């Protein structure tokens, strides 16, 4: 909603997006089955996994809004040089490639 | 709501005299007052108001004084055009009245 | 603006006797009225405001007695019935500077008498 | 001319006419008579008693204060300093102009602010009760943090009955510094329930506000009590003396000016606005003086004084003894032995590194999970494909256990990536935690609440920003309206 | 039995004031109120506390209604003295406005009867957001209640406003100033056109000096100050342009002797009685020097109830700082002759305007369109706003009706859009454009039948000063 509020051109599209919302991600999953919402938007690192466990939907392919998901922190935190450090040696050694094949 | 007594039963006096009657209410009044007279059968005229203020074609014969519940009004004077009869009237709650004399001459 | 009363009697003792006081601007005027004793004392009958609530009366008439009033013809409406001990005369008062309130008349009416 | 007066003491009154002819020398001056009463309303009666003669005037007297600013700031009447240390006094909506000599209860900010480059940087946590004596103070002491850092504030207006949960509250978060600034039955009522808790004692409290010091305050404070005062503050005869001083020099200044008429002598049957009140304004509000009995006194855009020296107390529990002196900058002092209950060694900075950390989280399949528990507290032992024991965290689950009304918290159990990571993180960096899940589920934006003009943020993030928590282990995007003033780190993964 | 103050006028019709209020019948609530006139015309603050405490030493006073001529600050602040010494409840005011700012702490108060000035802001925006039109200039010099308007505009021009240009201005105070110096460097930006800030009427006529002598007063502009400055009764200097509109809302409001009933009306329906929970008998105040501890129990009840009362079909309500809660409402007034006539009525939230085009404001052009395939679509408008946000065209359509009365174009701004829209917001930043987009009636695009061409070329025939 921040995404497409932002963007001008797109304003349109999302007059279209107030009336239909959702609040939670398995409702809208659990409605894209009961035919009642034929398309759905979100991040892909969610849609990838549901389509290969609930198995009749499908993505199709392109991506818009390049980004990857974060550890929030409060600002000023001392803890700020240490975290951003240890996420490094872990995506070098391979602990996330085991992390995600699990 | 509440009701007034007047007191005593009587305007005995003679041509030029001196009488008065007390307004007495169950309850403070803050100088509500009215004096009203008449005739055996022709009706009222008003005399008096809050700060015993006399009304036009009315004479300074009638004066008064008092606060509080409790008023007296003197009568002196008096031609025998005034055979008649007062009454004293409050309205604190929406209207209030007690017993009242009459004038009798001797 | 003038006060003339009418519907006068008593004529069934303990009956109900509606009088009335027409006038000729008594719309924004309240109406309460008087009967007299033979001790002459002017003893409340009855209270409307102009608008036609605030319907009640003193101690001595409460609990028989049937209310009204019509702005239209400027009359008053009330049945007379706990009067059966008295030879009473009525008038009706038209209270000055109207409203819903009271104040001090001086427009009061013509007097009519109610017999037993 | 002459000179209004409102009574106050009553030799005062006989050394400023005493003291006319010493201002004589500058364009000759009277005094008037003086009257004060136990009645606000009748001293309104007899302001035109007094101003009759105010063609060509100015007077404003300490003592509240209320009944004279509205009167002598209709006819644009010039309006002087005074004794006065409220703050709806120093406004331009409440009244014209009516300079003063004090500076208000608010107006001592910067001796905090710079008492820290004094010493050592600090993190404040700012006690404030709910009235504009406090909003006043936190908005220029906010004025001041921008510049060239705040954990939070609090509310307490009707704060005087069981006032534990406030300060049960402060004693959880990460702040040795307290600044309270209220009344000296609030400061009554903070030190019991400190005292109860055991802040009076290993905890830290500092002591703001000159309604610290007087009152059962005094009957009520350990050793160690800093506390402000200012210089000359209760010599009201040095204040009259001054205040004839500064009109002496303004009439000669103010009657050699063009356009000098003045205002009717009449009280009951003026209507107009008279003139030459803003230029007595503008002849006030550029009279730099040299010096008097009080020290140098010149003028701010509230008729302050702004160049108060201020008096450096401490409490050794048994005199408030004074330290240090004050002067726009503060002076060093030399006999400043600072005591704390405590013994001396507790006396400079000191900040308790917490290792309990408070982690919210989200419900995001396939990275956190959410299931309810066994019967006995201890969720389910589980094992992946490879037998491999499935590590579990015990979230604390949202009292919302239905989406409906109901409001039952309960142990339930969590796993999955991200607590993957948050327990190799947590092996790593030596991590006490408790986790707690989020309140509604709407992964924190921001907007306009409350029909105003604030931007509060909704959600996860707001629980961030309000001190629910500490960091955030989920699937968060990176933004640039979350990254205003949210550090981010190098995001897990990529995706879109 | 209720003690109610009267009103001091120096002019005026005493009779229909009395006469109106007393026809409203307050029985079936407790004991009825009653009135007791005087009058006075002197504007000083002596006479006022004299007089309104002397009446209470005299009265068993429940409430104070005051309104002289128009003074606005010869009253106010006064009034928060006294009923803050009182602990008694007063109506708000005419005569001077009741208006600008009730700013005291309102714990010992509050008088008040007026809109506040962000319901006249936010009619400001329905009525610039009638036709086009979008917020332009900010307000410059010092009004005391500054920071709040400007905070509101700004936080409700942005997150439900129909796409808006920028603000570059700012406030300054001109009172300490020698005077045309910074005033002269706020005329450059100032760009076109604008909006009037809130001054006052001595120094409305020190800035249109300044105007006038740059040359903002012809050139094509519209100002739009809600009447506090300038409109606060039917007299205005000569020294005023003819695009000084304004709105209030009044020139049938408090000195109606209807609004005095009304305002009976509430300080009486606010019986103690009528606070059931609460049936304390109030001791009013004896006079003006004490009893002023008496009170701390019953006027807390009291706030609570001023707020929503019901009437007869008049539900006036005030809010914690005074105001309604529905207050009455007039539109914008303009002339050009020392200038005010009256264009309209506000209520809840409807406007009902005279006209759907303002007069006076060549290169101004009719077009006509036709609804169709891709290229010129006609959606309905938003049921919140009427407006339009990405077609931001009227097309103003008319209606076919019965042959008593002439076509509507008042009929709602039909949205437009298409491949021919997008291509007329091009061609106008091309040379220099305006629109006056509308429909066709008849529904005969492009045919010509015997003698004659009906349609979009039916009106082309006809010289309507046209596109197509």
């Amino acid at each position: 909603d921040i995404y497409f509020r932002r963007q001008v051109e797109l304003s349109t599209m999302y007059r279209h997006m107030e009336k239909h919302n959702y609040e939670s991600a398995a409702e809208a999953i659990q409605a894209v089955r009961d035919n009642k919402l034929h398309a759905f938007i979100w991040d892909s690192a969610v849609l990838e996994f549901e389509a290969s466990q609930k198995c009749d939907l499908v993505t199709t392919g392109e991506l818009f809004f390049r980004s990857g998901f974060g550890i929030g922190m409060r600002k000023d935190s001392p803890w700020k040089q240490q975290v951003s450090l240890s996420i490094l040696k872990s995506h070098e050694n391979g602990f996330m490639e085991d992390l995600d094949k699990t | 709501d509440i009701q007034m007594t007047q007191s005593p039963s009587s305007l005995s006096a003679s041509l030029g005299g001196k009488v008065t009657i007390t307004c007495k209410a169950s309850q403070d009044i803050n100088k509500y007052i009215a004096w009203y007279q008449h005739k055996p059968g022709k009706g009222p005229r008003l005399l008096i108001h809050y700060t015993s203020s006399l009304q036009p074609g009315i004479p300074s014969r009638f004066s008064g004084s008092g606060s509080g519940r409790d008023y007296s009004f003197s009568i002196s004077n008096l031609e025998p055009e005034d055979i008649a009869t007062y009454y004293c009237l409050q309205y604190d709650n929406l209207y209030t009245f007690g017993g009242g004399t009459k004038l009798e001459i001797k | 603006v003038k006060l003339q009363e009418s519907g006068g009697g008593l004529v069934q003792p303990g009956g109900s006797l509606k009088l009335s006081c027409a006038a000729s601007t008594f719309s924004s005027y309240t109406m309460s009225w008087v009967r007299q004793t033979p001790e002459k004392r002017l003893e409340w009958v009855a209270y409307i405001s102009n608008g036609g609530g605030g319907t009640y009366y003193p101690d001595t008439v409460k609990g028989r007695f049937t209310i009204s009033r019509d702005n239209a013809k400027n009359t008053l409406y009330l049945q007379m019935n706990s009067l059966k001990e008295d030879t009473a005369m009525y008038y009706c008062a038209r209270p000055s500077r109207g409203g819903s309130s009271y104040w001090y008349f001086d427009v009061w009416g013509a007097g009519t008498t109610v017999t037993v | 001319v002459n000179i209004g007066a409102v009574l106050s003491t009553r030799k005062h009154e006989q050394m400023f006419r005493e003291a006319v002819n010493q201002a004589n020398k500058r364009i000759q001056l009277q005094a008037t008579s003086v009257t004060h009463k136990p009645n606000a309303i009748q001293m309104a009666l007899s302001v035109c008693e007094d101003l009759i003669s105010s063609q060509v005037y100015a007077i404003l007297v300490s003592h509240t204060p209320t009944p004279v600013s509205y009167t002598a700031g209709f006819y644009r009447i010039p309006v002087l300093g005074l004794t006065t240390r409220m703050s709806i006094y120093s406004d331009k909506s409440i009244h014209l102009s009516f300079l003063r000599t004090v500076p208000p209860y608010s107006h001592q900010s910067s001796v905090w602010f710079e008492m820290m480059r004094v010493y050592n940087w600090n993190h404040i946590i700012l006690l404030v009760s709910d009235d504009h004596e406090g909003r006043a103070a936190q908005k220029r002491l906010e004025t001041l943090l921008e510049e060239r850092k705040a954990e939070k504030v609090l509310q307490f207006d009707p704060g005087t009955k069981n006032v534990t949960a406030l300060l049960m509250e402060a004693r959880e978060l990460e702040a040795r510094v307290i600044i309270l600034s209220a009344s000296e039955d609030d400061a009554a009522t903070v030190y019991r329930a400190a005292a109860m808790l055991d802040m009076t004692g290993s905890g830290y409290v500092w002591l703001v506000g000159e309604r610290e010091i007087s009152g059962n305050a005094l009957r009520y404070a350990p050793d160690g009590i800093i506390g402000l005062q200012l210089i000359n503050g209760k010599n009201e005869s040095a204040h009259i003396s001054d205040a004839v001083g500064v009109v002496a020099q303004a009439v000669h200044e103010l009657l050699e000016k063009e356009n000098i008429t003045d205002p009717p002598r009449g009280c009951v049957g003026n209507t107009n606005i008279w003139k030459t009140g803003p230029l007595f304004k503008r002849v006030l509000m550029s009279s730099k003086y040299a010096d008097g009995v009080t020290g140098r006194v010149e003028f701010n855009e509230d008729g302050d004084r702004k160049f108060a020296q201020y008096s450096i107390m401490n409490l050794q529990n048994r005199k408030l003894v004074q330290v240090g002196i004050y002067n726009g900058t503060h002076v060093i002092p030399n006999d400043r032995k600072i005591i704390w209950p405590g013994g001396e060694t507790e006396k400079p900075r000191g900040y308790q590194m917490s290792t309990r950390l408070k982690i919210v989280t989200i419900h995001q399949e396939p990275f956190v999970y959410v299931k309810p528990t066994m019967s006995d507290g201890t969720c389910k032992e589980e094992f992946t494909v490879n037998g491999d024991p499935v590590k579990k965290v015990i979230c604390t689950g949202p009292n919302d256990t239905s989406p409906g009304s109901p409001r039952h918290t309960v142990p339930q159990c969590c796993y999955g990536f991200c607590i993957d990571l948050l327990i190799k993180l947590a092996r790593t960096m030596q991590f006490t935690y408790e986790v707690h899940l989020v309140a509604d589920g709407k992964f924190g934006t921001q907007e306009r609440v409350q029909n105003s003009n604030k931007k509060e943020w909704n959600g996860m993030m707001g629980e961030l920003l309000s001190g629910q928590a500490d960091m955030i282990v989920a699937p968060l995007t990176i933004n640039n309206e979350r990254a205003q003033y949210i550090e981010f780190s190098k995001p897990f993964k990529y995706q879109g | 039995s209720i003690g109610i103050a009267v009103i001091l006028v120096g002019t005026s019709d005493e009779v229909a004031i009395k006469d109106a209020h007393e026809k409203d019948d307050f029985h079936h609530l407790s004991v009825v109120p009653r009135v007791e006139l005087v009058a006075m015309n002197e504007t000083d603050p002596k006479s006022i506390i004299t007089r309104i405490c002397d009446l209470m030493s005299d009265r068993k006073i429940q409430g104070v209604v005051f309104a002289d001529d128009t003074d606005q600050e010869a009253i106010a602040q006064i009034l928060d003295f006294i009923s803050a010494q009182t602990l008694t409840p007063i109506l708000g005011i005419h005569g001077g406005s009741s208006m600008i700012m009730a700013d005291k702490d309102e714990s010992s108060m509050f008088f008040q009867f007026g809109p506040s000035i962000e319901q006249q802001a936010s009619v400001m925006l329905n009525i610039m957001e009638e036709y086009d039109w979008y917020i332009f200039s900010i307000v410059t010099t010092y009004f005391p209640g500054y920071q709040d308007f400007v905070n509101k505009i700004r936080s409700t021009i942005e997150n439900s406003f129909v796409g808006w240009e920028l603000e570059e201005v700012l406030l300054l105070d001109m009172s300490l100033d020698d005077g045309d110096s910074k005033i002269q460097n706020q005329l450059k930006k100032l760009q076109s056109p604008i909006i009037l800030l809130y001054c006052t009427k001595e120094e409305a006529t020190y800035i249109f000096e300044v105007a006038n002598s740059v040359g903002l007063t012809g050139y094509g502009y519209t100002w739009i100050v809600p009447s506090l400055v300038a409109g606060d009764t039917d007299t205005v200097p000569s020294e005023f342009p003819t695009g000084l509109i304004s709105v209030s809302y009044d020139e049938w409001d408090y000195g109606l002797p209807a609004r005095v009933r009304d305002g009976i009306a509430i300080i009486t329906t606010a019986a103690s009685d009528m606070l059931s929970e609460h049936s304390f008998i109030p001791e009013p105040k004896s006079s003006c020097y004490n009893t002023h501890e008496k009170r701390i129990y019953q006027s807390n009840m009291l706030n609570r109830y001023l707020i929503n009362v019901t009437f007869e079909g008049r539900d006036l309500s005030f809010s914690e700082d005074g105001y309604q809660m529905h207050p009455k409402l007039v539109i914008i007034l303009l002339n050009k002759e020392r200038k005010w006539e009256r264009v309209g009525k506000w209520k809840d939230k409807s406007l009902q305007m005279k006209y759907y085009v303002w007069p006076r404001m060549d290169d101004h052009l009719s077009i006509v369109t036709l609804e169709e395939a891709p290229f010129v679509i006609v959606e309905s408008v938003d049921p919140l706003s009427g407006t339009c946000m990405r077609n931001t065209v009227p097309c103003q359509k008319r209606i076919i009706s019965e042959n008593k009365t002439d076509e509507e174009p008042g009929y709602i701004k039909k949205c437009c859009k298409g491949f021919c829209i997008d291509i007329l917001k091009k061609i106008s930043k091309s040379v220099k454009f305006t629109y006056d987009l509308y429909l066709v009636t008849n529904g005969k695009h492009g045919k010509k039948i015997n003698g004659t061409w009906n349609g979009m070329i039916g009106e082309v025939v006809m010289k309507r000063a046209y596109m197509a």
